[PDB]
Formats: structure tokens, C-alpha cells, sequence
């Protein structure tokens, strides 16, 4: 049982390295026949803050790359939204910018968000200026994180969980 | 049998699913997508194995609209179903449906190819939700439970709830969300069968 359950939405195309952000989450454990054949699109973990037990449940929602119109599936029903672009890929940044502009338009101010610039591999070429992404992030008033180093990803989740807890 | 034969059978299965999609048959699409998934798991075939065989197949704008309708409803339902009462079985089941539908799409499409849905063929959210639940009721283990209730039985209970909202003209995202998030906490007896 938990004091809180915080729902996180992980938004990102294929090939931007979303797996990288999910290493401190685990799959739930099933006997259910139908689930055991296919799996699920969310992962879980438990943390403790201020004496309170909090489940974090993160959805990397199956099929999301196919439906990129911004609907209430993207802007409602999550405590936190994590949007991931690939630093080696200008069109990736351009798409996420757009998605986040639209999410900003329709979401509650009460939803925590995070822009993540990921770079999966040591050896591809960087092309997205972090000043520009940071300038964009500041404009919507949301944190920005550049990731490769697993450490700062954990800090980001922890800060987001802390901020969600203050508003709930 | 050979890999070439198994691929041809998988192709036929994918086409069956695509035919149901075109007919707007929600139950029949979901069953066919499941039969595709089963057969490809049995035969150790993955989406990238089938994809080059489907090169001249197409998912229609109507098809995409149905897939979109399913996606939105499942996305929303998996999240709403995650509560402090329970957050494992009902989100799991709903998420597993959604993945099965992504699987069908992944057999045809390369990574990041966007759907091109025709809004004319959008299915109402409350009808999609009943379809998903009916499929869950079919594939759930007989002894499966969501919290203290039999899964099949809660699926029937939520179905009735959505149908009653329809009848009193009180379907909206908030009323739907309130059924989707319920675990029957206020029921005097636990649901069986």
C-alpha cells in the first residue's frame, strides 16, 4: 500500500534512447496468461520521501509514435511528463518542441514536465545546441536535462517526484 | 513447416486483422491481432521478420482511425486504472491490449511512421472502452482478480456502468474516468465467476 501513486508519461519516438531513462524502474510480476504473452508498457518503483511511501508508475505508452496529434492522452491524467529527443538529430528536437508547445497549451499548470536531450552512443554526431533547447525549456518554464552518465537521470526523477509531492 | 511457409501464414493472419479493422469490427480486430501475435510467438517470428512481406499491404485512413481510437482509450484506461487500491492487474491487462495493437502496426510500419487517420471514422470512446473490456473478459484467466473482485466479473460490472451512463446521456471524460478508476470499493460483496 502507498501513500501516493504518481503517474509518469514518457514521450518519445523510437531511436531516441528511451530505454536509457528506465533503468531504475522494474517490470511488475504477472501470472496473468494474457499479460505473460505480451508484457505491458509501464514500469514501476517505490521511493520514500518525508516519511511517505510513493509508487512511481511510468508509461512508455505502446503505439505512441504512430499518433502524434496532441490529445488529452498526452496532456491529462499524468502527474509528470518526460519528453525525450535525440541530440544527434535535429528533426527529433523539432518534433518534440512542437509536441511540448501543444502540451503546454492544453495541460494543467499542475503537471510537472521535463525536456530531455539524450545521446545514446559515444560515436554519432551531436547537432542540437543545448543553449537553444535550454532557451526553449526556460520559455515554457520547464527543466531541461542532457543525458548519455546514468546518475543525472536518477536525480531528475527524484526532483520530479519531490515536486509532484509538493502539489499533491 | 518452413520459415517461408510460416511467414506466408503470418501474412494471412495480419490481413485478417486488417480486414476486421476495415469493417470496423472491434472485437474481431482484437481477436485477430491476438491470433497474429500468438502464431508469431509460437513460430519465433518478430515484426521486423514480417514487415518486408507486407510491403504492398496498406492500413487505410479508416483503419488508422480505429487504431487511434483504441490507442487513446487504452492509454487513458491503463492510467486511470492505476490507483492506490490496485495498480497491477487492470493497467496490465489494458496495456497488454494496447501493445497487441502496436504489434500489429509494427508488423507493417517502420519505426516512427505516423498513422494517417480519417476523423470521419473516429469511434466513440465509450464504445471503444466496452470493446476493450469485452476482450479483457475473454482473455483473462478464470481466477484472475482485480483487487478483491473476479476480473471477468468487474469487467461486466464496468460495462454495465458505461452503458448506464450512455442511457442517461452522461458520458464524458470525467464520468468514464470514474468507472475506469473504480475497483468496486463501495460494493457490499466481492464479484465472482
Amino acid at each position: 500500500e502507498y501513500d501516493y501513486l504518481f503517474k509518469l508519461l514518457l514521450i518519445g519516438d523510437s531511436g531516441v534512447g528511451k530505454s536509457c531513462l528506465l533503468l531504475r524502474f522494474a517490470d511488475d510480476t504477472y501470472t496473468e496468461s494474457y499479460i505473460s504473452t505480451i508484457g505491458v508498457d509501464f514500469k514501476i518503483r517505490t521511493i520514500e520521501l518525508d516519511g511517505k511511501t510513493i509508487k512511481l508508475q511510468i508509461w512508455d505508452t505502446a503505439g505512441q509514435e504512430r499518433f502524434r496529434t496532441i490529445t488529452s492522452s498526452y496532456y491529462r491524467g499524468a502527474h509528470g511528463i518526460i519528453v525525450v529527443y535525440d541530440v544527434t538529430d535535429q528533426e527529433s528536437y523539432a518534433n518534440v518542441k512542437q509536441w511540448l508547445q501543444e502540451i503546454d497549451r492544453y495541460a494543467s499548470e499542475n503537471v510537472n514536465k521535463l525536456l530531455v536531450g539524450n545521446k545514446s552512443d559515444l560515436t554519432t554526431k551531436k547537432v542540437v545546441d543545448n543553449t537553444t533547447a535550454k532557451e526553449f525549456a526556460d520559455s515554457l518554464g520547464i527543466p531541461f536535462l542532457e543525458t548519455s552518465n546514468a546518475t543525472n537521470v536518477e536525480q531528475a526523477f527524484m526532483t520530479m517526484a519531490a515536486e509532484i509531492k509538493k502539489r499533491m | 513447416v518452413t520459415r517461408i511457409e510460416n511467414l506466408e501464414n503470418a501474412k494471412k493472419l495480419w490481413d485478417n486483422a486488417n480486414s476486421m479493422l476495415e469493417k470496423g469490427n472491434i472485437s474481431g480486430y482484437l481477436k485477430a491481432a491476438n491470433e497474429l501475435h500468438k502464431f508469431m510467438k509460437e513460430k519465433n517470428l518478430k515484426e521486423d521478420d514480417l514487415r518486408p512481406e507486407l510491403s504492398d499491404k496498406t492500413i487505410s485512413p479508416k483503419g488508422y482511425a480505429i487504431l487511434q481510437s483504441l490507442w487513446g482509450a487504452a492509454s487513458d484506461y491503463s492510467r486511470a486504472a492505476a490507483t492506490l487500491t490496485e495498480s497491477t492487474v487492470e493497467p496490465g491487462l489494458v496495456s497488454a491490449v494496447n501493445k497487441m495493437s502496436a504489434f500489429f502496426m509494427d508488423c507493417k510500419l517502420s519505426p516512427n511512421e505516423r498513422a494517417t487517420p480519417d476523423p470521419d471514422f473516429k469511434v466513440g470512446k465509450s464504445k471503444i472502452l466496452v470493446g476493450i473490456m469485452q476482450f479483457i473478459k475473454d482473455v483473462a484467466d478464470p481466477t484472475s482478480k482485480i483487487w478483491m473482485h473476479n476480473t471477468k466479473a468487474l469487467m461486466n460490472h464496468k460495462i454495465a456502468a458505461i452503458q448506464k451512463l450512455e442511457r442517461s446521456n452522461n458520458v464524458n471524460d470525467e464520468t468514464l474516468e470514474s468507472v475506469l478508476s473504480s475497483k468496486g470499493e463501495n460494493l457490499s460483496e466481492y464479484l465472482s465467476y
